[PDB]
């Protein structure tokens, strides 16, 4: 720890460090949103019900199903005024926004990779 | 270690090389053609750690191939260094320690020939002879001495020649006999081993 | 475009260098060759809160190590109409995490309609500053007056806050923070305020080598917002006695290119 | 525990035609602070011989003691006063008695030959003795050198005359190089001794240097 | 392993006056409360020391045999200030060397020939003159203040020599981790050597 | 950093020193380490001055949001859990020991402990800080049981001005506040006020 | 403290029918910092040998100075010149006496005596090698392969100072530590004579 | 680090003109392979920068400056500022400050509108700072300072800027093993650019 | 391993705990650590086990020896010194806090402190040893002055049994020793005979 | 780091009795004196616990839940001590393998179906059952009296049973550096469980 049971389409990754986190704010930037929607979904479930986490979950997965294919560039005007976002402007959209992607995968190959269906 | 050298002039990208092996103590085969083809017109050099070097020019070899299958035409020298530099810039810092030293060539049809160095740390400079290895150090002065900005290609390989013979003189491995492929606006042509008894 | 991506590209702090980075340090770090070094501008900062507003103050010196890197530089940003604040080393790091809760209050005072409160500036850096424990430095001086009366903030580089009527942060600092113990005295006026924290900044400059050139002060009264730059000069270079001006034809030249533009 | 720590300072000679002159400025700091603003950094050895000791302030001191009882020592036994040729040899056999343990100096010796001329030597810490022209050097060096290098003697500069120099440009051109090299520089500054010597002995020159 | 807080001095017009804390902390703990730091080596020049305080004792018995020797044998000679501070340095040097330190940092001052002397005896083998000093901890906090005034004026007069002093033991006891409300001093003038203490500081919390 | 807390008949007392420092060096002369949650229940500090202060806007946030849920003064148990819970949980970079006290309609009076690793117990009186293990003998030998406000006031005085005086970390003026069954009142003992010895 | 000088240098020197040519840069480096330009690096111990510098400055200095007072004593006692053989064996001892303390050097002690030339080679390692065809330094490489290829034991004189030339200036041009001046040395029955002293950049500019 | 490779670069603001220059070297610590390696790229038509340091990552920062420099233009209209750039490369290189870069850019140029001559630098992570005389950034950063400071002078006319950058570069460079042989001088002056190539100690 | 000394009018006490250990085990329960030099100084011992024996026998040695040679009854200051210089030149492997107190015809009642670094000087009361730090304020605040045999007992008995239980390294019988004009007196405290707290 | 002493226990005839002591120790200082560390899980199993305190109450409420949980579900079954005791093991040994152990070592007894049940739980996954049993540091002074009581004679009484505890606490009171007078006590007999404490040990130091 998995065995076998295309190398061009992805290669040149060694299994040697990935299991050996770098610089230890790794694990704390490179999941911060879902980290945080955990924090606050623990809490509430704790301090409210079980309604809420799975109604706001749920309300999540209802509203992110809509956006534009996965090849183009997201707007994602919505989700935002409800995950509370909406004016919290950081270290998250200044420095290295998506819309200028450095590089872009194929069309077909990763709208059949955001379907799961690989 | 090994021996990378290539030199120019006004219509050659003339390469040498080393047929050989490494182990232990041990010399596992005495001719191992380190010299992978690109495309009828580029050649590609490799010496480095075992094992990722014939990865690496494996990977970049079957994506050259790709460029000129899916549009009828065939790259650029120029594009193809400065292609293989991102390569390896962006694969050895992802994850993996790499030790590779590369040397392109090629012969387009616009400016003469195109000799390419590169070291480890992905850089890219356009030395109009460089060298590779361990070899380097006692053979690129041997090289610039005699180095007229233009040589014939009959003077070449005697330059080559003596090249080698003070390598196999004053060096303590032993590199017993060398490969020699001269590129002009034909294809890849080829020439006799360089084998000293 | 390319063969070999799957998922969209993420934003935020890249991380593709450290594995390389670390076996290049160990590399030459044996070798004895040059190290890289930061504008680690380790200067003295003072402030002190007066009987109607407050006082703000730094020196203009910016080191990167053993040289002096420059001779004018400004430690003080623009956060809001009343509210200031202030570095303290690594001024790379202070400038956007200064520049970016200024552009958050001021999203929010649009959003409002009504002047912000230090207190949100104050809970935003040290939300900040503790998400990223450590690995950045940026010791402030946070200060300015607002609906309910004057405040200030000594926020430290890893989320610990104090609201101090008088603070001096920096490397050079106890000098100028000792000035303050000998002579600061409750509800004092504008002028002598102004005075003191001259007087406090002139020692740290004299008494310590991170520091120098000229200083500055940042008044930032109730019905009056100022901000002089520069207010004292203590030292002035001398002047050159010999001319070494070098007459044309001196060089010597091997090739020569002319292109006109338009 | 460590056996060491920096001091800072700096030492520039010119030897020029028939003197030597010797100038550094004066302020002991370690860590950050500032300990003293006179500390002189330019002792003398004889009527025609001045010796500079940058470096670390805890051997400049003692090899300046060292030296001066060696000298009497020399001067009782032979019956005469060592020149400018012998003390850079004696004072390098004293820096290599301790190679195994080396002295954390960066000395400078100026003076006069044994006929009417400019002669500065300068070392290295293990001590290894060699004969220049304007050689300077110390804690704030490298920037002090080049400047030097362009004027004193004339370098990368083309359709342009020689002349020897003057003892009205040497200190005109010194006191300008301070000024100049002072801002720049962390432990440089507050005053500069200047102690041009001749054939009829040694004189004294103090000058504000970017006031701290 | 007991260490000192600052042992701070200013010369002065015809005299030198220093002043040190009656302190000995076992690291963070204060162990003891009363013991002295100031010396009277001979009747024109007297002693300060910080750091540890076993090698304060030791030089003290040294240095206290070195001058009852040299006054007892009898030529009408002395040791002047300079003297001591010179085989303080040469000591100091000569343990440095050996790898074997004594951890202590010690000020010299006196009054011989009309002048007055104050130096600096660092155990990394430092040593320099100043109108003023201090040391340890206080070489941050303490010398700023005395080192403005005597810039303003270069020469001063016991009263307000002693009030500068006052004034920097009280900002000192305000700021510092290792201190003591109890403080000594002694005057070096022309009359002889005067130990005073213990002295107080008022403080004021005011602001609390 | 001493802090300690006695619980009487109807109340308890809390006390504390503000000399928090950065080392050798005195960071601020006096400080407030002594926060009002809610407006009961009081929660002071050690260890160290950031985790802490996370720690404490995370139990204001809940403790305010579930008393506001419940439409009912909270229970100082509610407050220990939620310490004890929120402590634990991360027990290798959060080193605060906490100590939090306070009064309730119901067994009004109580003093609860949570010293660093996340264990949780009450006891009468609580202690902690790193200056805060010379007092022991004295605290032990001299707590009587049956003693009412001022009395209480006085042996909590005497007992923070003991080791106010025979550490290094500590030093300063004097905090004592005591919550009851009516209000918190709060009051700073500041010059010859501190008992000598 | 700081690297004491001259982390690395290049120097030749080969024989043939008419003594022995030895060659010398000068750029005593300080890591990364020029420290001087016109450093001489051919030590010499009397009319009839030339040492050589290479590795560290003073060690090496001090102990050319050793062996030259070694030399001039058996000189003065046994009335006969000393063979080079004598004087390379007694240098490869006393380097040999101090070894894993740091010692580095590198010298090719040469001249002429009874048996005619003689090259031999000691450094701080310990052997004794002798030779024909020498090179020591950093930049001991880049000149090795020319001054190999060029050798003939057949030279003439004209020729040989124009290979040595021509060697040097080729390994400085390359190399980053060598450079500066070019100096020539001859040996001969008489004694050594200078030849000449060279900049780089005319030698560049003649060679372009 | 930065001594794996070499590099030195200046810039002096005259009258109406800006003046940058570098020094031609390329080479693994000791050994050297190439001479020619340029450092100075043409962003814009009046404008230029000056990248300096390692050259494995200058080469790649070059690069994505000149992607996102085209795609600004090109989505924006008209040309670019010289004020912007120098935020651009500020978030450029914070863009990766925990996985530092190594590079210290000098950008110099002139207004497309005022023609008034503007010059900067930055650190390694990006710490924007305008100095009006003159500013120096590379490996033998130390060797420059004291040689510009006196030579320096306010109002200078062309030739003599030419000259002054000639002298402050040509005879202080020499002072250091790596980074020599070589450099490259561009003068940018009101209406036309211009390249000249001095000539320096081969060694 | 707790160690104090009290001094009142006409002579000394002394007391110690017998609870020598090596670690978290027990290694003997029951000790005396109180060695009788000549026959009126007395000194206890801390730190290792080792050093201070070979320190105590020294110190046996020379003092007797000296005050044989003077035919005089010795003074404790010269205990005090031989103490100090011993420690003092050996202070690189000799950690050993030792006190010693005693009785002498002239300026009767002294006690000695001489911590570990070789360090010497003289007070009241004298508190040294690994558990000998929780009782600092208790002896501060209870300590007047002007009191004679029997509440100086009392007073040592109550000071050492407080910290005699709130320490792992103590536990067990107490050994209260005074020394006065005429003679030395002996007592051992075990059972319910300590005082609770 | 709070830490228990010892949580010995031995088998009985129809019952089994598990002692400990009320302590928490701060490494080496007593922190704490009132805390318990026995449980009533449920009406025929107990439990006791030492090494780190904060784990044993996470545990303590874990365990309490899932039994509470299964008593109110309601199908006339209960938890047997063997499955309690499979359930630690298994959790031990999951939080071994991730790297993030929990310090701590228990002893789980009870008497069901007429027969009892005592086992070891150390946490590097080591399980067994015994007919004594001894923790921590007791593991080599506790165990050999309850071996050899238990090798002459494998069956008991209560009355014996309760004095060998108490016997096995003088001994350990008399030679531990981490004890307390008082000590608790638990049959867990088929009547239920009886917790039962503080108790006292009288001592004799007459070979004083």
């Amino acid at each position: 720890s998995p065995v076998t049971e295309d190398l061009l389409r992805k290669g040149f990754s060694c299994v040697k460090n990935e299991l050996l986190p770098s610089h230890p704010l790794e694990l704390s930037e490179k999941n911060f949103q879902l980290n945080q929607d955990k924090m606050n979904f623990s809490t509430l479930r704790n301090i409210q019900g079980l309604f809420a986490p799975l109604k706001l979950q749920m309300e999540f997965k209802a509203v992110q199903q809509v956006q534009r294919l996965p090849f183009l560039s997201s707007s994602n005007l919505s989700l935002d005024v409800l995950r509370g976002n909406d004016e919290t402007i950081g270290f998250e959209d200044i420095l290295n926004d998506p819309s200028q992607s450095e590089v872009m995968g194929e069309p077909h190959l990763m709208v059949e990779y955001k379907l799961g269906l690989l | 270690m090994e021996y990378l050298i290539g030199i120019q002039g006004p219509d050659y990208v003339l390469v040498a090389s080393d047929r050989v092996a490494a182990s232990n103590i041990v010399q596992m085969k005495d001719d191992h053609d380190k010299m992978f083809k690109m495309s009828e017109k580029i050649l590609l050099l490799c010496v480095g750690e075992a094992g990722d070097t014939v990865q690496f020019a494996e990977y970049i070899q079957k994506n050259v191939q790709l460029y000129k299958m899916r549009n009828g035409y065939e790259l650029s020298p120029t594009a193809a260094a400065n292609f293989t530099r991102r390569n390896l810039a962006d694969c050895l810092r992802s994850r993996t320690p790499y030790h590779v030293n590369l040397l392109l060539a090629g012969y387009d049809e616009h400016e003469g020939p195109a000799l390419y160095y590169m070291d480890y740390l992905a850089a890219l400079a356009k030395a109009p002879f460089a060298a590779h290895g361990y070899g380097a150090f006692l053979t690129l002065s041997i090289l610039d001495r005699y180095y007229t900005p233009t040589i014939s290609r009959e003077r070449a390989v005697e330059l080559l020649r003596k090249c080698l013979e003070e390598l196999q003189k004053r060096f303590i491995l032993n590199l017993p006999t060398f490969s020699v492929r001269i590129i002009d606006k034909n294809g890849i042509h080829d020439l006799d081993n360089i084998s000293f008894p | 475009a390319a063969v070999s991506v799957y998922a969209p590209p993420v934003g935020g702090f890249s991380f593709d260098n450290c594995r390389r980075n670390a076996v290049l340090e160990a590399d030459f770090a044996k070798r004895g060759y040059k190290l890289p070094k930061v504008r680690k501008t380790g200067t003295t900062i003072a402030g002190v809160v007066y009987k109607d507003g407050i006082v703000l103050g730094a020196d203009t010196r910016a080191t990167e190590g053993m040289v002096v890197a420059d001779k004018n530089c400004s430690k003080i940003h623009f956060i809001s109409p009343n509210i200031y604040c202030c570095g303290a080393g690594t001024a790379a790091d202070t400038d956007m995490t200064t520049q970016l809760i200024s552009s958050n209050l001021e999203l929010h005072s649009l959003s409002t309609g009504r002047l912000p409160r230090v207190v949100t500036a104050n809970r935003m850096l040290k939300q900040m500053l503790f998400r990223y424990q450590g690995y950045i430095g940026a010791a402030l001086v946070l200060g300015g007056v607002d609906v309910t009366g004057p405040h200030l903030y000594s926020i430290y580089p890893h989320g610990s806050t104090d609201k101090l009527p008088y603070v001096t942060m920096g490397s050079g600092s106890l000098a100028a923070m000792a000035v303050f113990e000998d002579k600061f005295r409750p509800d004092m006026e504008e002028e002598e305020a102004k005075n003191l924290v001259s007087e406090a900044i002139a020692a740290g400059i004299f008494n310590d080598l991170g520091s120098g050139s000229n200083i500055d002060l940042c008044v930032i009264s109730k019905n009056k917002l100022d901000f002089l730059r520069p207010y004292t000069v203590p030292n002035k270079k001398g002047t050159r006695l010999g001319r070494y001006r070098c007459e044309k034809g001196t060089t010597a030249v091997l090739t020569e290119k002319i292109t006109p533009l338009e | 525990f460590s056996p060491y720590v920096f001091n800072g300072g700096t030492i520039l000679a010119i030897a020029g035609e028939d003197f030597a002159i010797v100038a550094s400025d004066t302020r002991l700091s370690e860590g950050f602070s500032i300990h003293t603003r006179d500390s002189p950094k330019c002792y003398k050895l004889t009527d025609k011989t001045v010796i500079g000791c940058s470096g670390f302030h805890g051997d400049c001191l003692t090899l300046t003691k060292i030296i001066e009882a060696r000298l009497k020592m020399y001067k009782h036994s032979n019956n005469k006063a060592m020149t400018t040729g012998a003390i850079a040899a004696m004072l390098s056999t004293i820096l290599y008695s301790r190679r195994f343990f080396p002295y954390y100096v960066y000395n400078i010796i100026g003076g006069l030959d044994e006929e009417g001329k400019g002669a500065v030597y300068s070392f290295d810490p293990v001590g290894s003795y060699q004969r220049d022209s304007f050689k300077a050097g110390g804690s704030a060096s490298a920037m002090l050198q080049p400047l030097l290098d362009n004027q004193v003697g004339f370098k990368n500069m083309q359709n342009v005359e020689h002349v020897p120099l003057s003892l009205d440009r040497a200190m005109r051109l010194v006191k300008d190089v301070f000024i100049s090299a002072a801002e720049r520089d962390v432990y440089t500054g507050d005053a500069l001794r200047i102690c041009i010597v001749t054939k009829e002995g040694i004189r004294e020159e103090t000058v504000s240097l970017r006031k701290d | 392993m007991v260490t000192g807080t600052s042992v701070l001095g200013v010369k002065f017009e015809g005299g030198v006056v220093i002043a040190a804390d009656m302190l000995g902390s076992y690291g963070s703990l204060a162990r003891f409360r009363n013991i002295s730091r100031i010396m009277r080596v001979n009747n024109s020049t007297m002693l300060g020391a910080s750091g540890d305080y076993a090698d304060f004792q030791y030089l003290k018995q040294v240095l206290g045999q070195m001058v009852i020797d040299e006054e007892l044998l009898g030529d009408g000679h002395s040791y002047s200030p300079r003297a001591i501070h010179s085989w303080l340095t040469r000591a100091m040097y000569s343990r440095r060397s050996k790898m074997n330190p004594l951890w202590n940092t010690m000020v010299i001052g006196g009054y011989a020939d009309g002048e007055s002397f104050l130096g600096y005896v660092d155990m990394l083998g430092v040593a320099y003159e100043a109108p003023s000093l201090a040391t340890g901890y206080g070489a941050y906090l303490a010398q700023p203040l005395l080192r403005e005034v005597l810039e303003k004026q270069p020469v001063l007069s016991q009263t307000e020599a002693r009030d500068l002093v006052e004034r920097c033991m009280r900002v000192l006891y305000y700021r510092d981790a290792r201190s003591y409300n109890r403080f000594q001093t002694a005057t070096v003038t022309e009359k002889g050597v005067e130990i005073e203490g213990p002295l107080s500081t008022e403080t004021n919390w005011d602001i609390a | 950093t001493t802090i300690m807390a006695v619980q009487f008949d109807g109340g308890v007392v809390l006390g504390a020193d503000s000399r928090t420092t950065t080392g050798s060096y005195i960071a601020n002369r006096v400080t407030d380490k002594l926060t009002p949650i809610h407006d009961r229940i009081f929660c002071c500090r050690s260890g160290s001055a950031a985790d802490t202060q996370a720690v404490a806007d995370a139990v204001t946030y809940q403790l305010g949001f579930h008393s506001i849920e419940l439409n009912e003064p909270p229970l100082v148990h509610t407050a220990a859990s939620l310490f004890k819970e929120m402590c634990y949980r991360y027990r290798e970079d959060l080193m605060a020991g906490i100590i939090i006290a306070g009064w309730d309609p119901q067994e009004g009076g109580q003093g609860y402990s949570v010293p660093m690793g996340g264990m949780m117990v009450r006891q009468s009186f609580a202690i902690g800080g790193s200056g805060s293990s010379y007092i022991y003998g004295y605290v032990d030998a001299t707590y009587r049981e049956g003693m009412t406000k001022e009395e209480c006031l006085q042996f909590t005085a005497n007992a923070l001005a003991l080791a106010m005086e025979r550490d290094g970390s500590s030093g300063g003026v004097i905090r004592l506040a005591a919550i009851a069954e009516s209000g918190v009142e709060r009051q700073v003992l500041l010059g010859d006020q501190i008992p000598k010895f | 403290p700081g690297i004491e000088m001259l982390h690395g240098t290049t120097t030749l020197a080969f024989k043939f029918r008419h003594g022995v040519i030895v060659a010398a840069d000068s750029r005593a480096t300080a890591g990364a910092y020029i420290a001087s330009q016109t450093v001489k690096k051919v030590i010499e111990i009397n009319p009839y040998l030339l040492g050589t510098m290479a590795g560290g400055a003073a060690d090496c200095s001090f102990w050319e100075r050793l062996l030259a007072r070694q030399c001039r004593i058996y000189e003065l006692r046994n009335k006969e010149r000393i063979s080079v053989a004598a004087a390379s064996k007694l240098l490869a001892n006393m380097v040999y006496q101090y070894k894993g303390m740091g010692l580095s050097m590198g010298t090719m002690i040469c001249g002429w005596d009874k048996r005619g030339p003689g090259l031999y080679y000691v450094d701080s390692e310990g052997n004794r090698i002798s030779g024909a065809t020498f090179s020591v330094g950093s930049g001991s490489v880049y000149a090795y392969g020319v001054m190999d290829r060029g050798y003939s034991y057949d030279l003439e004189v004209e020729q040989a100072y124009d290979l040595a030339r021509r060697a040097i200036y080729q390994a400085t041009y390359r190399d980053a530590y060598s450079g500066g001046a070019v100096n020539l040395y001859h040996v001969r029955e008489d004694g050594w004579i200078r030849v000449s002293s060279d900049n780089v950049a005319d030698l560049h500019e003649k060679y372009s | 680090i930065m001594s794996y490779n070499g590099g030195a670069v200046m810039a002096m603001k005259g009258k109406n003109c800006v003046a940058i220059a570098a020094d031609r070297r390329f080479g693994i610590q000791a050994q050297m392979v190439t001479t020619d390696f340029q450092k100075i790229f043409p962003m814009g038509d009046r404008l230029y920068i000056g990248l300096a340091g390692l050259a494995t990552d200058v080469q790649t920062v070059a690069q994505r400056l000149k992607f996102r420099l085209n795609l600004y233009e090109l989505k924006e209209g008209r040309q670019i500022k010289p004020y912007t750039l120098m935020s651009m490369v500020a978030n450029l290189l914070y863009e990766k400050r925990f996985g530092p870069y190594y590079t210290e850019p000098v950008i110099a140029g002139l207004d497309p509108k005022t023609f008034k001559p503007f010059i900067c630098s930055l650190d390694l992570i990006g710490c924007p700072m305008v100095t009006d005389d003159f500013v120096v950034s590379g490996t033998c950063a130390e060797q420059m300072y004291g040689m510009c400071e006196s030579l320096w002078e306010p109002n200078m006319d062309p030739d003599h800027l030419f000259e002054t950058i000639s002298q402050a570069m040509l005879n202080a460079v020499d002072r250091d093993a790596v980074s020599g042989m070589g450099v490259i001088v561009h003068i940018i002056e009101k209406d036309k650019i211009t390249t000249r190539t001095l000539k320096a100690r081969m060694d």
